[PDB]
C-alpha cells in the first residue's frame, strides 16, 4: 500500500564523497518506475542487464540505493567491466549486475568560484575492491605494507580531492550518483 | 569493428528543416541506444537528442518542440529531423551510441562516437 | 496447461551442422526449466544473465532453440563476448545474451573410426555475423568478392571439415548444443 | 587479476578420507560457478565436481556417493571432503571457475584455473 | 659531404592532407640528427625502438620521410599497436617499427577564424591499411562493396574534412607531422653520421 | 584481423609430391615466420618446417632431405613442396605465424593458427 | 598495473622555491620518458617539462631559466625544482610517463597521467 | 682472437629453476652466432627486435645469458607484454625487450617414470616482477601480509613443484631455455 521514499534519496540535501557512499535499503512499497525514466531530472539514467519500463512488473525482496558523487569524466567508471580508480578503488559494479544507474549535473550546489575540495575520493589503496566493497579507512598508504604516518619518503596519504570550479567543463564537474540494485513491487 | 556514418548535413537558412542519417555497422550487443550531440568551436558538445533502446526519445529542453528523433527497427539507421533552425543551432553533429539498454544526455556515457557531418545556418 | 515440446529436440535422431543450425519455435506450453537441469544427460549447462532457478517464476512470448554440433574446443566460443571462428562466422551470441547454453558428449553416435566428415563449419566470409545471423550459402569465397573458379588463385571453398574419430580425445570430440533464448513456468 | 589457491592435498592409503580447500581472488563478478578437476600423469583432465553458482553441487558419475563439496559464499573458499578414497582416484587435483549462473559445466571449457596440488594413494 | 635537406620539409610551406601522405627519399648526404633532439622547433619528437641520439653514429642506406597533417587528439594515433580511423584508414605503423615521430603546432597557417576545411582525411574504406598502404582514390563508399554513385542512399564519400578554426583547443588544433623510417638491406649504405 | 588459408591438400600416393599453400591474410604489421605443422588423430601437433622472415628454412628431423618449403616474398604466400611421400606423412597440415625474427618448429610459440586441409596417402 | 604518484605540493608565497616528486610503479617497459604538466581551472593543461629516458630535460618556454627538472635512474622518481613563482604558477600540477625514446610537450602522447598535487601561490 | 664460451652455457649438465634462474656474463670474445642459428640443437630459436644474421657484425660491451628451465605450455611466457604464473612472479621480460630466445627439449635428462618434482617455479608473491626482478626467498605467503608458520589456514607456500614424467605430451614436458640480453663482445 504505502509507496517506497524515493524524494528523500533524491531530495536529500547533502551528499557523501564517494569513498564513503551510502546505501539506504528499501523494503515493503510499491516502487513506481515509470515516473522516473520519463522524468528530465536526470540526464544520465543508465538500466544494465534490463530495461527500467519493465521494472514495474516485477516484484523484490529489498532494493539498495547507494548514493555518492564524482566529476563527469568518472560517472562512465560507475559500469560493469570498467576499470579506473573509481571501479577499482572506491566503488566496484560486479559483471553481472542487473540494476540502474541515475546521475545528474549538480554545479548548482556543488561548485564555488574557490572552489569546492570538501568531496575527496581515494587514489591509493594495497589491493582492488569487490563489488560492494567499502574501503573507508584513512591511514596513511605505503608500498612496502609498514604503517607509516609522516608525510616522508615513500609514504603519502590515501584520499585525494576533487577540485570542482564553476569555470571547468562537465567532465569535470560534479554529479550526483544513485546507483539502484517479494517486498518491492511495481504497480 | 563498430561504425557509426552520419549523413545529410549542409548548409541551409533559418526557419528551415534538416533530415541527419546515421547507421551503425558492427555491433555485437543487441540492445543499445541511440543519441545525436552537437558540438561548436569552442565548446562542449552538447546532448541533443537520445532515442531509447527501440523506444521512446528524448530531447534536451534547448530543442524540445523543434528537433525530432527516431529508429529504424529493420536498419540501423536513426533520424533526426531538425525543425524551425536557429543561429545557434550550427555546430558538427554527431551520432553517439553506448551499450547500456538506457539513456543518457551526457558525452561521457557514450563508449562509441560518429563523426563530423557540418550544419551551417548562415545567410 | 500445454507442455513444451523439448525433447523432440534432445532425443532427436539427426542434427544439423553449426553453419545450418536450426531453430525450434516454442509456443503455447508451460516450461519447467527446473527438471532439466536435475538431469546428468548435459556434460555442459551454463546460463547466462539469470539462474535457472528462477526461470520456473518467469513468463515468455515464445522461446527459441537453436540446436547445431562442434567439438568441444569449440564449445567455449559459444558464449557473450567471445571470439573465433564459429562465433565470427557461424554462430554469434550478443553480448547482452539472456539464455542458458546446453552441450554434451556424443562420441559414440558422432564418431566414426573412417571419420565423420559430414559436419561442416565455415571458415571464410566477407565479414563477420550479427547475432543470429545464418549463412547457408556455399559460394566459392574470393577476397576481391568477385565469384571465381573454387580451384584458382584466391579462391577458396567457405566450408571446411569436421573429423570426428574415436581415437581422438574429448577435445576434438563432437558436441551437441541447444541454447535456449504464452510460454510461462508452472 | 584473479588467482585460484588450491590446499589440503597430501599422501593417503585406500579407504582414508581427504578434504581440499581452493580460494578465489579476483572479484570482477559476483555469480561464480566453482569446480573441481584432476588429471592423472598421461591422462586427459577429467572434471571431478562442479559446485553451482551458491546452488547445489554436481559430481561425475565415477565418483557419486563417495565424494562430498561445497563451497562457502561468505568466504569465497571451496572445499570438497573426498571420503572412501581408492586407487584410481591418484591425481593431480586442480581448482577451476566459471562465470556462468546456476548449474555449469563438467568439462574443461572453464575460465579460470587454479594449480596443480598433488593426491597420492 | 653535401648536407641533407632538411629544411626543405621542415620549412615547407605546404603540407598535404593525411590520406595523400606524401614521402621525400634521402640519400647520399650526412644527417645530423642531433641538432634536431636539440631543437625546440618540434614540440611532439618521439622516437621508437632506437634512441635519436645514437643515430649521429649510424649508417643506412636510404632514409624516407613522410609528411602530412592531422589534428591534435590524433597525433596519438601516429605509433605501431595504435588503432582509430587515422591509423586503420590513413596512415598504419608496422608495430615493429624503428624510428621517429616529429610534430609541432601549426594553427598560425592552417587556423583560421572562418574554419579551414581544406584539409581532410579518410573515415571509410574497405579493409583496414597495410603499413606503408596509400589509398588516394575518392570513390564513393558502399557498404556491398558496389560501386554507386548515388547520394540519395546507403552510399557516402570517403573523406571527412578537418574544422580548423582559432577557438579551439591543440586538441583540435593542427600539428604538421613529419615521421621518419629507415632502410639498410641495400649492400651500400649511402646516408650516414659524421 | 588475421586470417591464414591453407589450400592443396588432396588424395595422393606414395612416392609423389605435393605442394600446399597458405596466404597471410593478416597484418604485416611484424617481422613474422611462418611455419608448417601437421597432426594426425590421437597424435600431438608435429612442428613440420619454418621459415624464418629472413628468408632461411628449417625442417624437422623426420622429412629432411624429403621436403621443401618456401615463400613468396612479393605477395603474402608461404608454399609447402613434399616430395618422396610416404604413409606416415598422412596428416591434417596446418598454417602458422609468429611474431619473432628467429625460428621455432615448436606449438606453443605460435599465436596464430591457419585452418585445416587434409593429406591423405592411403590409396 | 602502472601507478604514478606525485608529491610534494603546497600553498606557497611568490618568490619562493618547490620541488616535487612523483614515483612510477608499474612499467614492464625500460627506457620511458618522464615529464611534468600542469592544468589551471578551466584551462588546457599546459606542458611544463619533460625528461627524456636517457636523462636530458626539455621545458616550456615560459619556465625557462625558472624551472628545473630531473629524474633519478635508481629510484623511478622524477623531481621538479620551481624557482621563481609567480601567481599565474597556481595550477594543479600532473607527471605523465610515455612509452618512446624521445621528449613531448604535449599532452596528447601520453597514455599513463599521474593524479595531480595541488600547487597554490598566495599572499 | 678468443671465442666466446657458449658450450659453457648450453652444453651445461646442471640448469637452475626459473624462480632461482642465472645469469652467466660474456665478455672479451667474438661471438659467431650464424654457427648458432643454423644448429638444430635448439627447437626453439626466437629474437625479438633484431635479426640473428645481423647479430654477427655488432659489438658488445658484455652479454648476459639467462638460463632455466620450465615446461612447455609455459614457455609463451618468456616474451615481451607476456602475462601468466612464470612471467608474473618468476621471469618477467620489458615490452622493450631485445635479445633472443633459445629452447631445446629435454624429456630424456629431466623426466623420469617416477616423477622429477625437483624443478620448482613461484607461484605466489606480493607484487609482480620489474623486468629482471629475481625473488629468490623462500618465506610462506601471506594475503594480510602478516608472516606465518602453520601452512594450514589462510598461508601458503610460495613455490610450486613441476611433475615431469616421461608419457606425457610436449606441452608438459621441460625445455631448457637460454635467454639473450643486452665493447668487448664484437664480430669478426
Amino acid at each position: 500500500t504505502n509507496l517506497c521514499p524515493f524524494g528523500e534519496v533524491f531530495n536529500a540535501t547533502k551528499f557523501p564523497s564517494v569513498y564513503a557512499w551510502e546505501r539506504k535499503k528499501i523494503s515493503n512499497c510499491v516502487a513506481d518506475y515509470s515516473v522516473l525514466y520519463n522524468s528530465t531530472f536526470f540526464s544520465t539514467f543508465k538500466c544494465y542487464g534490463v530495461s527500467a519500463t519493465k521494472l514495474n512488473d516485477l516484484c523484490f525482496s529489498n532494493v539498495y540505493a547507494d548514493s555518492f558523487v564524482v566529476k563527469g569524466d568518472d560517472v562512465r567508471q560507475i559500469a560493469p567491466g570498467q576499470t579506473g580508480v573509481i571501479a577499482d578503488y572506491n566503488y566496484k559494479l560486479p559483471d553481472d549486475f542487473m540494476g540502474c544507474v541515475l546521475a545528474w549535473n549538480t554545479r548548482n550546489i556543488d561548485a564555488t568560484s574557490t572552489g569546492n575540495h570538501n568531496y575527496k575520493y581515494r587514489y591509493l589503496r594495497h589491493g582492488k575492491l569487490r563489488p560492494f566493497e567499502r574501503d573507508i579507512s584513512n591511514v596513511p598508504f605505503s608500498p612496502d605494507g609498514k604503517p607509516c604516518t609522516p608525510p616522508a619518503l615513500n609514504c603519502y596519504w590515501p584520499l585525494n580531492d576533487y577540485g570542482f570550479y564553476t569555470t571547468t567543463g562537465i567532465g569535470y564537474q560534479p554529479y550526483r550518483v544513485v546507483v539502484l540494485s517479494a517486498t518491492v513491487c511495481g504497480p | 569493428q563498430v561504425q557509426l556514418v552520419e549523413s545529410g548535413g549542409g548548409l541551409v537558412q533559418p526557419g528551415g528543416s534538416l533530415r541527419l542519417s546515421c547507421a551503425a555497422s558492427g555491433f555485437t550487443s543487441d540492445h543499445y541506444a541511440l543519441a545525436w550531440f552537437r558540438q561548436a568551436p569552442g565548446k562542449e558538445r552538447e546532448g541533443v537528442s537520445c532515442i531509447d533502446s527501440d523506444g521512446n526519445p528524448f530531447y534536451a529542453d534547448s530543442v524540445k518542440g523543434r528537433f525530432t528523433g527516431s529508429r529504424d527497427n529493420a536498419k540501423n539507421t536513426v533520424y533526426l529531423q531538425m525543425n524551425s533552425l536557429k543561429l545557434e543551432d550550427t555546430a558538427v553533429y554527431y551520432c553517439a551510441a553506448g551499450l547500456w539498454y538506457g539513456r543518457s544526455l551526457n558525452s561521457f556515457d557514450y563508449d562509441y562516437w560518429g563523426q563530423g557531418t557540418q550544419v551551417t545556418v548562415s545567410s
